[PDB]
């Protein structure tokens, strides 16, 4: 009842309905996916061309964090933007202090960290975007899937946005018929194909296919975009 | 972000503070605690509940040192309890010690935490303390003194009293037995038959605190060679409640 | 609807009020296009006045030597971005002897209106922008919405009775594309869609404004009798 | 946080403050305190409200040598402000080697319980203050001050549950040449015929007075025990 | 109103701490604390395809011998274990010896208090058990609350389906304190809990923290299944 | 910088050099009154000896309006007292030492106090800042009663000023008594 | 002062003298300036006694935080925390430090932190009053990939030469060794290094 | 040296169930004397202090010890005791560590409750010194030091302790250029405190 | 001053002289220079006395509230942390050398610290004026296992020498003896070797010779 008009308010039966309104926000955003292959991560995102007055190839929304972590997420843009803002400062901060680049699951935690800061006051919005990241690291690759309560978790593959529900078939059919692994490239393509088969629920408008990878024997544990000749073999491949 | 910058704690048409009267009704909901002054010593005693039976009741003490002359118990809230004995603690050695080299008397630092316990109702964005305290103590200049703080930072002087769910019956059964001759070992059988009244369930030295205000204790000052250095403070342990029962 | 007292607050379907609101504000100003090709980027703005004895409403501002806006909407926050972005620039040539690129422009322009919606205590903007400018890419124009929202167009149009004007550059995406070494002609392809907005009026010397960035040309300003060539 | 605000320090639509009103209401409730002056002296006189617990070792309270005060309302306020009191008469000598007059420290006390009316969103302090000074400039004076920030000099003056029935005693039998006997029984005479209880022992009262001599300098201020209660209700005809 | 921040209501109570309490059980899943008198146990009962099961775990490491079980939320299960973690650490720096756990229990304690008495702060809908083997006390199990209230046990249980689990415990001690064995104190709690509840625990439902006198560690699930 | 002060039976007198120190043709005047039975004369480096006496007199002044009664001399020397202890130890010292005369109405009786820039306060029958108590204190010493009249002590200052001048233009005499401040013409 | 350490084909060792002067009195002759920051990283220090103490705690506390957080830190890190430190705070204090660490992957390995707040990682390093005089010494007698006990002869002829020659170094010698199997300490009395 | 600059010297002695605090009255700058009327010794109901040092510093000092004092006995309802007005002299006087006031503080007095003669002193910075037989302070110290150690006898009388102490002072001020311009002592029992004017040579 | 700590078999004592002097001046001919930081806590302080007094105080409050915060003993590491991090924080301008000695739960322990906050670890430690003498007794004398009567003898032996030797230190002899079991225990004035003879004469005075020109009763 009254008790949906504050943030870190508790329901009687235990809940914030704060951050379920902001969930409720982030449902409403474009599909964002994440694939963990044998040596790295893949991160692929659907961008609504609304009108063809749009310049093609600009309006980038993948974002990279240091020179190894790719953050992609659905929901308010905005909000994106300010958590990969943050992201960037910890990063800095964390390599100034140590001398090294700051692990992916201690960014993440960092991220969590400043997210749930958000659930603790009926003075701040909780945010409204959720976030699949990762990257590759001493220890290998790593991806992460962060939501607006602060909570994350790792996952062999990731989907959020409108679409999230049929990614998440493609990706759990995906894992279950190659239990070896994937390698980074049939990652590319299974990506691309995983965002096409999600657009079909939105039929209304056209759509552009965002590809990047962050992998150790492609591009020696950098983070880096898809835009080749690899990208058009994808895009004819989820168009096949 | 914190924009709670005005009192929580206000004045009611009728010219009541609901907040404090709230607190006194959490303090009437709690066990029962109680205070006796004898002519050589005070007794302070309370009831030990336990949340669950795999509970270790030992490590949670419902009576504590402020002082080596002072100590205290309550009735409420146990989590504003501790914080106020830590606060209360600080506040003797930061405000008195540190100054004049000696502790406090009983009457000053009870005067410091009913301070502290007045400021949590009228600056902005706080609840008021659901506790109320009884506190024993002895001076020099003063002689042994008991004391009782409320919710509201008010704080008065009793020869006996008590606090909790069977506050009247044991205040009555106290006004009863009072002659201004009584002894410490008078007071702690005093105490311990009024325990009795108001517990339910078993009756023995596992389920009562008992801490006395009486004479100086060279056993309990791990050092010897000044003449002039005693912590009159002194809880009882298990064994010496069930034997004086 | 108990969910529109502030900016901190979701409705339970998700949404912002206040942004909602300040986006109507939007709605109801005066109709302005931005235009570019490969080598120059325009921008029309219809003005308006209190009555006939008042001045018109100026709508257009000068950033910096290769880059400017005009605005809808509340002016007062246009003046505050402009004064920001103004900043920006400076700072940008002052410490790395650098022209500041438009898409990092906009970049500061999202970040600065993302912190007006999170917190207590502040408001969102209450304007919408068209963002012109020539760097070492070339030519930009961008559009900027007080959600924090910042896109780049070939052409776009805000204000009310814009959707004449978005159809118009949508239909002749091709043609002004490609009006590269010829300013005049971009020029009056702006007024031709700018006139597509108007029901009960028509361009003037006094409600019309003009501006021009270029590869060579710098940030310029037309109104009045320098824009009576284009009518 | 703007919901939970009270508004402590605004105005009603007839120009009234709320908060001073209710505080008033709230002392209305309180133990009685009677201040009388005489040509020769003051007197104050308290009400406690009992059980038949310590009293030897809540009403009274001291200021200075030459200024003392009787309180009626919250207790633990009223020693914040007895506190800040005594500390402004010793900054007063401090500085000008010589005894604060009463009227300063009055209208100092009163500006402090003002601004709490004024300024900053906390609540007024519920109490009332009676004081009883000496000084070279007039004298024996007496004092009252409210949670409205007034303050008011007067011959005789009652503060608490039944000022009115005090107030319309004292005006008649009292007389501007009165001594400080006289003062003290028409001070147990009004608290007598004012009390809502049996009978006016002496482990119900409070009594100070300030005077010249007796075993002192100028000026004298006694704190009477509760043996001294009993002797002086015995000899004016109280006898209880 | 008096159910939305932290202030009394007419009877005394504090709705939105009871309300926290409410919030400790979002997640179905149980916890066991026990001694062995040389040792500390602790097992709890993590239960998609998608996620990646290793990062999966409410059992923190809080210091070279300290180990801490949540129950409760995750984001404010990890914003305790950080601040406990930074609590510990200054602890050391300062007095120049390791933090034992009653006193890190009573500080978080205390931070729990504060923020059921302070307005603009809300309380964690968490419940923390904290375990080890102190050099002063031997093993040691103790337990936080949203209340702020906190205590040391024999042994303990948490979740929805404690009374069970506590219930056995209470026969097992009245037929008889602590366990008489770290690995047959680990069999014994991983048999408690088969006996509470039901089924048969594999390697993937059950993550074990073991503390012993120098150390806090957890076992992997190759570890769990040779306790199997 | 002479400043000088001699307290008799019944009255105040203090005496001021009427000079500067460049180049000008003007009579400074170095006192201020700081109420009607209460005067001070200041001494010391420039610029600071103004504005310390400009601002006691306004602090004096204000608590004369506030409670609409004069403070006796022994307050006003005792608050002169703590502003210059307070000033010792400020990031910027006031450099002044000044003598206080005042005709208390309640004790009826004049009063003469003398304080330093260190803050060193001293009640005397007479006293002096400066070199002038060098060169001024035999005759102080050989001459003075505490029960002169206001001629007599006229006419001792003459001679304490004569001596000065043997040593070296003109003093400003004030006399402070029950009729309050004046200054003397004919001297 | 004469610290070192010496990097080897199981790890890295560390070797110091016992020696802290006043001047010319000797205020303790049995001192132990090889200081644990972290399990199997430790440093040797010279200079003011109080502010390495310090800098020792301060970067003891940081790496329990990091361990507690993000893992077992690299000799690296332990040296760029010491950095920090030492280029922040150089002009209010008087450090130099020796950082050995050792790890499965990297083995041993020495960073140098001179006065100023730069780090230098060397194969082995000196430092000290009396490393002066052993600078040929060592120079001409280092090799790589050698045993421990050829390691302990080096550094125990080093030492001994460096306390011979220095008035401000002496007492008895220090050494701990880090490899795979752990961490060893080892000591040696003059009767035993002074017949080298 | 600003403990150089006012100059005076003050001194204290316990009797046999008495106490004495003695000392000079000159004021001066550097070398011309000033006043001859300046106590260096005051009382705080039954406590007696004596300060010795910059002038200023003295006044400040007894000042705040009359503040602290007034307010001490308003909160414990009893008057201070000289063993508890010691250490809060030397808390007071730390408390300005590094800034200090240049006094000479000396405290004498007789417990109420005991009866027992107590006597201590300070240096600049609270540093506490107690003594059985004799405290000195200012200028002259060395002097003081070189009477007492000479005079002074376990057990007097309080007429033999005032010739005793009065001897001292003077024999002690009359060599020293900044001390001395006359004398008072303080003779303090349980129930009495006579204070006496002494003759001295002036110059 | 000369201020010795000692370790024996099962416990540590500390002993220091008692003169304090002002330059050349002797202030006070009996000072207290062992400090109690808490019952089986004790620490001996040169250098500046009113420094090593008041950090004392202050180290000694601070670690009754922390024992009574965390219901256990005090520690000695504990309180050698504390002292060593406030004289770092004033960077010397605090002129106290420590001898720090204790008995815990973890064993007896003695340590030394620095105006600047450099600590040092040994069985046996000097420090002051006199500690070069002092030093060259434990030299000479000190052996690796001790009893407390031989313990209690060296370390009042080191002190006799600073006070022989060494012109700032002199008068009798404090020692605090703690061990693992038992109770602190604080030996005042355990020696008095420098007990002043009879003077050749009585200097009383007759009644009347000094001059008095007035007298009055003061009120207390």
């Amino acid at each position: 009842t009254g008790y949906d008009l504050s943030n870190s308010v508790f329901s009687p039966d235990g809940r914030n309905f704060q951050v379920e309104y902001a969930v409720k926000a982030v449902e409403n955003g474009t599909t964002s996916i994440g694939i963990k292959c044998n040596d790295g991560v893949v991160f692929a995102v659907e961008k609504l061309i609304t009108s063809k007055l749009l310049v093609p190839q600009k309006n980038v929304k993948i974002q990279v964090v240091d020179r190894h972590i790719g953050c992609v997420y659905s929901g308010l843009i905005p909000d994106g933007r300010h958590l990969v803002n943050r992201g960037r400062e910890e990063a800095a901060s964390f390599k100034k202090l140590y001398k090294t680049p700051i692990p992916i699951p201690a960014f993440a935690d960092r991220l969590g960290q400043y997210v749930q800061a958000h659930t603790l006051y009926n003075s701040v919005r909780p945010f409204g975007v959720s976030t699949i990241f990762g990257g590759v690291d001493k220890n290998g690759a790593h991806l992460y899937m962060l939501e607006p309560s602060g909570s994350y978790w790792g996952y062999k593959g990731a989907a959020t946005g409108k679409g999230r529900q049929s990614a998440k078939a493609e990706l759990e059919k995906l894992v279950d018929h190659h239990p070896e692994g994937l390698s980074a490239r049939e990652a590319v393509k299974q990506a691309a194909k995983i965002i096409y088969l999600a657009h079909e629920d939105n039929k209304e408008k056209d759509f552009e296919l965002e590809i990047s990878w962050c992998s150790l024997s492609e591009t020696n544990g950098l983070h880096k975009f898809v835009k080749g000749d690899l990208l058009q073999e994808a895009i004819d491949f989820a168009q096949k | 972000t914190d924009r709670y910058s005005f009192s929580l704690t206000t004045f009611s048409p009728s010219g009541k503070l609901g907040q404090i009267d709230y607190a006194l009704t959490a303090v009437k909901q709690g066990v029962t605690s109680l205070g006796i002054k004898a002519t050589n010593g005070v007794v302070i005693a309370t009831e030990k509940k336990s949340s669950s039976p795999l509970a270790m009741s030992e490590t949670l003490s419902k009576v504590s040192l402020l002082t080596p002359d002072i100590g205290a118990v309550y009735s409420g809230m146990g989590p504003d309890y501790r914080v106020l004995v830590d606060k209360s603690r600080k506040v003797a050695h930061t405000s008195y010690k540190r100054i004049y080299g000696e502790y406090p008397p009983t009457k000053l630092l009870v005067s410091e935490v009913a301070k502290i316990m007045q400021e949590a109702t009228q600056s902005g964005g706080v609840r008021p303390f659901g506790v109320s305290l009884l506190i024993a103590g002895h001076d020099e200049f003063n002689g042994f003194s008991l004391y009782q703080v409320d919710p509201s930072g008010s704080y008065f002087p009793w020869k006996a009293t008590a606090i909790g769910k069977g506050s009247v019956a044991a205040k009555t059964f106290l006004e009863k037995r009072w002659n201004d001759e009584l002894e410490l070992e008078d007071a702690i059988h005093i105490a311990l038959l009024t325990l009795k009244e108001s517990v339910e369930g078993e009756f023995n030295g596992d389920t009562i605190e008992l801490a006395i205000i009486g004479d100086e204790n060279p056993d309990l000052l791990g050092y010897t060679g000044i003449p002039t250095d005693g912590p009159r403070f002194r809880k009882l342990t298990s064994q010496e409640i069930n034997d004086r029962l | 609807n108990n969910y529109d007292g502030d900016t901190v607050t979701f409705s339970p379907t998700g949404r912002l009020f206040q942004v909602e609101y300040a986006l109507e504000a939007i709605k109801q100003g005066s109709v302005t296009v931005g235009l570019r090709s490969n080598t120059h980027a325009v921008l029309v703005a219809l003005k308006r006045n209190a009555d006939e004895l008042s001045s018109y409403q100026k709508k257009i501002i000068k950033c910096d030597e290769h880059m400017g806006l005009s605005l809808a909407g509340l002016a007062p926050d246009a003046r505050v971005l402009s004064n920001y972005l103004r900043q920006q620039c400076n700072y940008s040539s002052l410490v790395f002897n650098r022209k500041l690129a438009v898409e990092r422009a906009g970049h500061l322009l999202c970040d600065k209106a993302q912190k007006n919606t999170q917190s207590y205590g502040g408001r969102p903007y209450g304007v919408g922008l068209l963002i012109i400018g020539y760097d070492k890419s070339g030519a930009h124009l961008l559009e900027f919405q007080p959600s924090g929202n910042v896109t780049e167009l070939y052409g776009t149009a805000i204000g009310a009775r814009s959707q004449g004007a978005k159809t118009y550059l949508e239909r002749t995406l091709d043609t002004f594309i490609k009006i590269d070494g010829n300013p005049d002609e971009l020029i009056k392809a702006g007024v031709e869609a700018i006139s597509q907005s108007l029901r009960d009026e028509s361009l003037t010397v006094d409600n019309l404004s003009i501006a021009i960035v270029g590869k060579d040309t710098p940030f310029t300003i037309y109104d009045g009798e320098a824009v009576a060539k284009y009518i | 946080s703007r919901r939970y605000d009270s508004r402590t320090t605004i105005f009603s639509p007839e120009g009234r403050l709320y908060q001073v009103e209710y505080a008033l209401e709230s002392i209305s409730h309180a133990g009685t305190a009677i201040g009388i002056m005489a040509s020769d002296g003051i007197v104050l006189a308290a009400e406690r409200k009992s059980t038949l617990l310590e009293q030897d070792t809540e009403k009274l309270y001291k200021l200075n040598d030459k200024i003392a005060v009787a309180v009626a309302g919250l207790t633990a306020d009223a020693e914040i402000l007895i506190n800040t009191a005594r500390i402004h008469a010793q900054n007063y000598l401090k500085t000008y080697n010589e005894d604060i007059p009463v009227e300063i420290l009055v209208r100092r006390l009163s500006d402090i319980k003002q601004g709490y009316t004024q300024h900053g969103g906390l609540r007024p302090f519920g109490v009332s203050f009676i004081y009883a000074g000496y000084d070279d400039r007039y004298g024996y004076q007496l004092y009252t001050s409210n949670p409205s920030g007034n303050y008011t000099g007067w011959k005789a003056i009652s503060v608490g549950a039944n000022t009115s029935a005090a107030q319309t005693l004292l005006q008649m039998d009292y007389k501007d040449d009165m001594k400080v006997d006289d003062a003290i029984e028409l001070a147990l005479k009004t608290l007598s015929k004012t009390t809502d209880s049996s009978a006016l022992t002496y482990d119900r009262l409070e009594f100070a007075t300030i005077r010249k001599g007796a075993n002192d300098g100028e000026v004298y201020q006694k704190i009477f025990k509760p043996q001294e209660i009993k002797d002086i209700l015995v000899k004016t005809g109280i006898t209880k | 109103y008096d159910r939305h921040i932290t202030i009394f209501s007419p009877e005394g109570r504090l709705y939105q701490v009871e309300y926290a309490f409410k919030a400790t059980n979002q997640t179905n899943i149980n916890s066991l604390a026990v001694r062995g008198k040389d040792c500390t146990v602790v097992i709890s009962q993590k239960k998609d395809k998608l996620l990646d099961p290793t990062t999966v775990s409410y059992i923190f490491c809080i210091s070279r011998t300290i180990g801490m079980v949540v129950n409760g939320p995750i984001p404010d299960a990890r914003n305790a274990a950080l601040r406990a973690k930074a609590e510990a650490a200054e602890f050391r720096y300062k007095y120049g010896y390791d933090m034992p756990c009653d006193v890190l229990a009573k500080r978080m304690a205390n931070l729990s208090q504060i923020y059921t008495q302070r307005a603009y702060m809300r309380p964690l809908g968490v419940i923390l058990t904290f375990v080890s083997v102190d050099e002063e006390l031997g093993p040691s199990i103790y337990k936080t609350d949203p209340a702020g209230y906190y205590v040391g046990y024999k042994a303990t249980a948490t979740g929805p389906k404690q009374q069970e689990i506590t219930t056995n415990l209470e026969n097992h001690f009245k037929k008889s304190d602590h366990i008489n064995e770290w690995e047959k104190v680990v069999e014994f709690a991983i048999t408690h809990m088969i006996d509470a509840l039901g089924t048969e625990f594999s390697k993937n439902d059950l993550e074990v923290g073991v503390a012993t006198k120098d150390k806090f560690f957890t076992l992997s699930a190759e570890n769990i299944e040779e306790r199997l | 910088d002479i400043i000088l002060g001699i307290r008799v039976q019944d009255s105040v007198i203090l005496a001021s050099s009427k000079a500067v120190t460049g180049i000008s043709v003007d009579s400074d005047d170095k006192t201020r009154q700081l109420s009607p039975h209460t005067l001070m004369s200041f001494a010391g480096e420039a610029g600071d000896t103004v504005q310390f006496a400009e601002y006691i007199q306004a602090n004096i002044q204000l608590y004369s309006i506030r409670e609409d009664y004069e403070l006796s001399p022994q307050a006003v020397s005792s608050f002169v007292r703590q502003e210059l202890a307070k000033s010792i130890r400020s990031r910027r010292p006031y450099q002044v030492n000044v003598l206080i005369g005042g005709y208390d109405k309640k004790k009826n009786k004049p009063e003469l106090y003398q304080i330093d820039y260190l803050g060193t306060k001293v009640e005397l029958p007479y006293g002096a800042h400066g070199y002038s108590g060098f060169y001024t204190f035999f005759l102080l010493d050989h001459h003075y009663r505490p029960d002169m009249t206001t001629e007599e002590g006229l006419d001792l200052l003459k001679l304490c000023v004569q001596e000065l001048e043997k040593r070296m233009k003109g003093v400003i005499v004030k006399i402070v008594d029950k009729d309050g401040i004046r200054q003397v013409d004919d001297f | 002062t004469s610290i070192m350490a010496v990097t080897f084909k199981d790890g890295v060792i560390l070797g110091a003298d016992s020696r802290t002067t006043t001047g010319a009195y000797i205020a303790n002759r049995v001192t132990d300036k090889l200081t644990r920051v972290h399990d199997k990283i430790w440093c040797c220090r010279s200079g003011s006694a109080a502010d390495t103490q310090a800098i020792a705690d301060i970067v003891q506390y940081h790496l329990e935080l990091y361990t507690s957080q993000y893992g077992t830190p690299s000799t690296e890190t332990a040296a760029s925390v010491f950095k920090e430190l030492c280029y922040e705070n150089k002009d209010n204090l008087t450090a130099g430090i020796i950082v050995a660490g050792y790890d499965d992957k990297n083995k041993g390995e020495v960073y140098t932190i001179p006065l100023g707040g730069s780090v230098h990682k060397l194969p082995y390093a000196i430092a000290g009053s009396g490393s002066t005089f052993i600078y040929g010494y060592c120079d001409k007698n280092f090799r790589e990939n050698m045993s421990k006990e050829e390691t302990v002869d080096f550094i125990k002829h080093s030492l001994s030469q460096a306390i011979k020659w220095d008035g401000s170094s002496g007492g008895v010698i220090r050494m701990v060794v880090l490899t795979a199997a752990g961490v060893e300490r080892l000591i040696f009395y003059p009767d035993e290094y002074e017949q080298l | 040296d600003p403990s150089s600059i006012n100059g005076g010297i003050v001194v204290a002695m316990t009797g046999k169930d008495c106490v004495a605090i003695a000392c000079d009255l000159r004021l001066g700058s550097q070398s011309l004397g000033v006043s001859n009327k300046f106590e260096k010794i005051f009382h705080y109901g039954h406590v007696f202090l004596g300060i010795t040092g910059l002038a200023t510093d003295v006044t400040t000092l007894n000042e705040m010890f009359r503040y602290k004092t007034n307010l001490y006995k308003l909160k414990e309802e009893r008057a201070i005791e000289p063993e508890t007005f010691t250490q809060l002299v030397s808390s007071s006087l730390y408390e300005r560590r590094f800034g200090p006031y240049f006094v000479g503080p000396v405290v004498a007095g007789i417990n109420s409750k005991s009866g027992k003669p107590f006597i201590a002193g300070f240096d600049l910075i609270g540093c506490i010194d107690e003594a059985k037989d004799f405290i000195v302070s200012g200028t002259a110290s060395d002097q003081l030091f070189g009477m007492c150690e000479s005079l002074y006898e376990p057990n007097l009388e309080p007429e033999d302790l005032f010739e005793t102490i009065s001897q001292a002072l003077l024999n002690a001020a009359d060599r020293d250029a900044l001390s001395g311009w006359g004398a008072v002592v303080y003779i303090i029992k349980k129930d009495e405190v006579v204070k006496r004017y002494l003759k001295m040579r002036q110059d | 001053t000369t201020i010795v700590g000692v370790k024996f078999n099962n416990g540590v004592v500390i002993a220091a002289d008692t003169r304090s002097t002002q330059g050349p001046i002797v202030a006070d001919k009996n000072c207290a220079k062992l400090h109690r930081i808490s019952p089986k806590i004790w620490c001996a302080g040169a250098g500046t006395a009113a420094d090593t007094e008041a950090v004392t105080q202050l180290i000694g409050s601070n670690i009754e509230l922390h024992s009574l915060y965390t219901s256990r003993e005090p520690r000695v590491v504990s309180a050698l942390q504390m002292l060593k991090q406030h004289l770092f924080k004033y960077q010397g301008h605090i002129g106290a050398y420590l001898i720090v000695a204790g008995v815990d739960p973890t064993g007896s322990h003695l340590f030394s610290i620095h105006a600047h906050g450099s600590t040092d670890v040994g069985y046996y430690l000097s420090l002051g004026s006199g500690s070069l003498a002092a030093m060259a007794v434990l030299e000479s004398h000190w052996k690796q296992d001790l009893t407390k009567e031989e313990a209690i003898k060296l370390a009042s032996d080191a002190i006799q020498a600073g006070i022989w030797n060494d012109l700032g230190s002199g008068s009798n002899v404090d020692v605090c003896v703690m061990e693992i079991g038992k109770d602190a225990e604080y030996l005042r004035n355990y020696l008095t070797p420098n007990v002043r003879e009879e003077k050749q004469k009585s200097y009383k005075f007759p009644r009347g010779t000094t001059a008095v020109l007035k007298e009055s009763i003061v009120n207390i």
